[PDB]
RNA sequence: GGUGAAAUUCUUGGAUUUAUUGAAGACUAACUACUGCGAAAGCAUUUGCCAAGGACGUUUUCAUUAAUCAAGAACGAAAGUUAGGGGAUCGAAGAUGAUCAGAUACCGUCGUAGUCUUAACCAUAAACUAUGCCGACUAGGGAUCGGGUGGUGUUUUUUUAAUGACCCACUCGGCACCUUACGAGAAAUCAAAGUCUUUGGGUUCUGGGGGGAGUAUGGUCGCAAGGCUGAAACUUAAAGGAAUUG
């Protein structure tokens, strides 16, 4: 069961109709020096560790 | 009412006029 | 317009055909009075795609 | 999406990879590189003899990496297959194009886009369409924004175009005009003939289309790929 | 004077066969019955002798032509084509 | 030292194919579509089937033998919007992470020189 | 009134003008009265950039754009916040942002 | 496949998609612009032919031949009509699938007439610049199109000529634009909508509160659809224009 393992550097806005939702970029812990973009559901500082259950993707927005 | 409409419905009610007199006519 | 002796459309108390005017090609002569293996039939309207 | 599928049928297994086999093509030697890929056909059964079924294909390969230059990034050749000699096929010259990049890059406005045309037939008997663009530019020193055009420049443009196009390609047979058309001269004797009509940049050729083409004739096929 | 207003040569035609097929018989029936130029002789003595058949009065020469003018828009066209396809034939 | 197919990945709006070809484009590998890997017609448009549809053909030509890819994108074209649909570059970026190798990139986007007509009427798509 | 000077299009001389149709909703607007873009973009999108150039066989590679001439009837370009309603003043600003 | 979401529809008889061709008819993308021509409607592929036209230049000619115009005449988008051809797309009607309380509407899928062409008709449009034509004068500013003049100006050729393309200055004629208001206007705004109570350059057409009504009738044109001309009875104190604050 592979799941992905990335720190947050820098958190964007907040998304959603009702702000319940941040954008923020990650670098992946391994495999280091790759960036994405995704959405998180509750409270993220900057330096917190996301567990991404699926790395190949990134969001834009939530309309 | 809309002008074009009334000038649709005129011109309809032209036409129906026409034939009704030429029935007699 | 004729009379049943005369033709397969003659006869009746109307001038009317009965059947299907249009016949198959595999019928015989003295059957053929009509359209004779009409793909279609009525009005042409659009292209036939010829 | 995936089941949506009422019926599969209207009345109510092997891998084909298996089937198949390489095929290796090989271009014209008006190209410093001739293997420009690989091809797959079933087996030639008995009842397909697969060279015929392969015969009549066009591959598209880019001009840089025939060339193997990058200048040449923008121009595609479609090569049309002929001839087959066990696993190393042999193509001919079947047309030249751009692509969509470089044309949208060379249109902007403010600026008179000038295209020509001829239906010329050549020495070895193949009917060429050839198409030819051109744009107009602002000299230095210009100060006014755009650069146009009076309609009888143009008319003019075109026509030496098409007269040059045609001398050039009568006389010259097919590989001769697919050597003049790599290294570009077509264009800068177009430039030196209309330059003292109008500066005009971009005098890139654009498609040329085979339209006829004569009989086979191997030997003249083989005589480039030796 | 002027006779008739509209009916033209159709008026020995009469009240009959409907005015939408006399007009269409009018149209057709003056071309039938004009006199044309010939092409040779230069004067206007062609006349139609028969359907297709435009023979001159003068210069005495019979040309095949349409059944009620002298050449048809499809000849006048066809003819066109077959000269440029004649001069294209040798370049 | 490679071999390669082209891609030839068609993402319109409602759907993207994604299926290799040879150079010649007559012998078709691996045809997946976006509505094969998902459940709704919504979402057959998703940049996520268009991932999943690049990463089974990229398995499936990984076995066959093809290691690169010469991409040709477009969109629907003709009269219609001739911009790519979201599916594009998610199949693009997905067939290139998964361990094929890419060159020559273009748009083969089918553009009219002044097509027939669109579909609407002249007062448009009302809605 | 009269709101604009130039009737809301771009026609002192012609008499008509042969329309295009909005790319977005297929309305038939007249091509001088009708709110023309230009989509020039790269292909990757700016985020796969990088994957595409690790994974490319050339170095050096262009990475070519695409180019669209977009064609908005008022509705569609306002719906889609392309242009935005501007006050009686800033309506008679022609330059671009 | 389509949509906001679907469904109708097509799919082991292989749909969708890929490649190679071929046929048909339509259209003329991008270039394409506060750009051009045309009396207007309108006109965007190339080349050839046919005749036409404006502006400019002119120390050419005639000599007032002119301006506006009831009647009268030519042209006149799209739609429509008649008869052939063509009939790829799109698509009034129609049929269906949705939505909806209903939905013979908007959305989706088919699809006839039509859309294209030839020969005839029809004579309308928010046919708009909602602004009649001709003539003169009246504030600045720059740009652009066509023609012309000058400049030892720049570039190219054959370094160099002549051209051509640019640059500068000017000029005539255009499509327009920017700023102000001496002025005008009810204001919005206007270099014309100014030079109008300090009321007269020439001339044509139209309007007299709102409805009834562009209706009825009568003519006249048209194959028809309809067009042109065109009332009255009765009814009403307001309709209406431009701006202001909500
Ligand atoms: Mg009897
Ligand atoms: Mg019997
Ligand atoms: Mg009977
Ligand atoms: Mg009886
Ligand atoms: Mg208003
Ligand atoms: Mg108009
Ligand atoms: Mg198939
Ligand atoms: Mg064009
Ligand atoms: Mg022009
Ligand atoms: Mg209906
Ligand atoms: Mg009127
Ligand atoms: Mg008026
Ligand atoms: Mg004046
Ligand atoms: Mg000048
Ligand atoms: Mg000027
Ligand atoms: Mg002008
Ligand atoms: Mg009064
Ligand atoms: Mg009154
Ligand atoms: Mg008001
Ligand atoms: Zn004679």
């Amino acid at each position: 069961t592979p799941v992905t393992l990335a720190k947050v550097i820098k958190v964007l806005g907040r998304t959603g109709s009702r702000g319940g939702v941040t954008q923020v970029r990650v670098e992946f812990l391994e495999d280091t020096s790759r960036t994405i973009v995704r959405n998180v559901k509750g409270p993220v500082r900057e330096n917190d560790i996301l567990v991404l259950m699926e790395s190949e993707r990134e969001a834009r927005r939530l309309r | 009412m809309r002008a074009k409409w009334r000038k649709k419905r005129t011109r309809r009610l032209k036409r129906k006029r026409r034939k009704v007199r030429a029935r007699s006519k | 317009a004729m009379n049943p002796v005369d033709h397969p459309h003659g006869g009746g108390n109307h001038q009317h055909i009965g059947k299907a005017s249009t016949i198959s090609r595999g019928a015989v002569s003295g059957q053929k009075a009509g359209l004779i293996a009409a793909r279609r039939t009525g009005l042409l309207r659009g292209s036939q795609k010829t | 999406a995936v089941g949506k599928n009422k019926r599969l049928s209207k009345g109510k297994v092997v891998d084909p990879f298996t089937r198949k086999e390489w095929f290796d093509i090989k271009a014209p030697s008006t190209f410093e590189n001739r293997n420009v890929g690989k091809t797959l056909v079933n087996k030639s059964t008995g009842l397909k003899s697969a060279s015929d079924a392969l015969k009549g294909r066009v591959v598209e390969v880019c001009l840089a990496d025939l060339q193997g230059s990058e200048d040449h990034s923008f121009r595609k050749i479609k090569l049309r297959v002929d001839e087959v000699q066990g696993k190393n096929l042999l193509t001919n010259f079947h047309g030249m194009d751009f692509t969509t990049d470089k044309l949208r890059s060379m249109v902007r406005k403010w600026q008179t886009l000038i295209e020509a045309n001829v239906t010329v037939k050549t020495s070895d008997d193949y009917v060429l369409r050839i198409f030819a663009i051109a744009f107009t530019r602002k000299q230095a020193n210009q100060v006014k924004r755009h650069s146009y055009a009076q309609s009888s420049h143009i008319r003019a443009i075109r026509k030496v175009i098409s007269e040059i196009l045609t001398k050039e390609v009568q006389g010259s047979t097919l590989a001769q005009l697919t050597s003049k058309l790599i290294p570009e001269v077509i264009n800068k004797e177009i430039e030196n003939a209309t330059k003292d009509i109008f500066p005009l940049q971009n005098i890139h050729v654009r498609k040329v289309k085979l339209l006829k083409q004569p009989k086979f004739d191997v030997g003249a096929l083989m005589a480039l790929h030796g | 004077a002027k006779r008739t207003k509209k009916v033209g040569i159709t008026g020995k035609y009469g009240v009959r066969y409907g005015s939408s097929l006399r007009r269409q018989v009018k149209k057709l029936e003056i071309q039938q019955h004009a006199r044309y130029d010939c092409s040779f002789c230069g004067k206007k003595t062609v006349k139609r002798g028969a359907a297709g058949i435009w023979t001159c009065s003068c210069c005495k020469k019979t040309v095949a032509g349409g059944a009620y003018t002298v050449s048809t828009a499809a000849a006048a066209t066809v003819r066109s084509t077959i000269r440029r396809l004649r001069e294209m034939v040798e370049a | 030292s490679q071999v390669f197919g082209v891609a030839r990945i068609y993402a319109s709006f409602n759907d993207t194919f994604v299926h290799v070809t040879d150079l010649s484009g007559k012998e078709t590998i691996a045809r997946v579509t976006g509505g094969m890997k998902v459940k709704a017609d919504r979402d057959e448009s998703s940049p996520y089937a268009a991932m999943l549809a690049a990463q089974d053909v990229a398995a499936k030509c990984k076995e066959v033998g093809i290691t690169a890819v010469h991409v040709k994108i477009r969109a629907t074209g003709g009269t219609r919007t001739k911009t790519p649909g979201p599916g594009g570059q998610a199949a693009l970026r997905a067939l290139a992470r998964s361990g094929l190798r890419i060159g020559r990139i273009e748009d083969v986007t089918p553009v009219p020189s002044d097509s027939t007509r669109k579909k609407g009427g002249r007062r448009g798509r009302r809605l | 009134p009269k709101k604009r000077a130039s009737n809301g299009r771009n026609k002192k001389g012609r008499g008509h003008v042969k329309p295009v149709r909005c790319v977005n909703c297929s309305k038939s607007i007249p091509k001088d009265k009708a709110i023309k873009r230009m989509a020039i973009r790269n292909i990757v999108e700016a985020a796969a950039v990088r994957d595409l150039s690790e994974a490319s066989v050339y170095p050096e590679y262009a990475l070519p754009k695409t180019y669209n001439k977009l064609h908005y009837c008022v509705s569609c370009a306002i719906h889609a916040r392309i242009v935005r309603v501007r006050s009686r003043e800033d309506r008679k600003n022609r330059a671009p942002p």
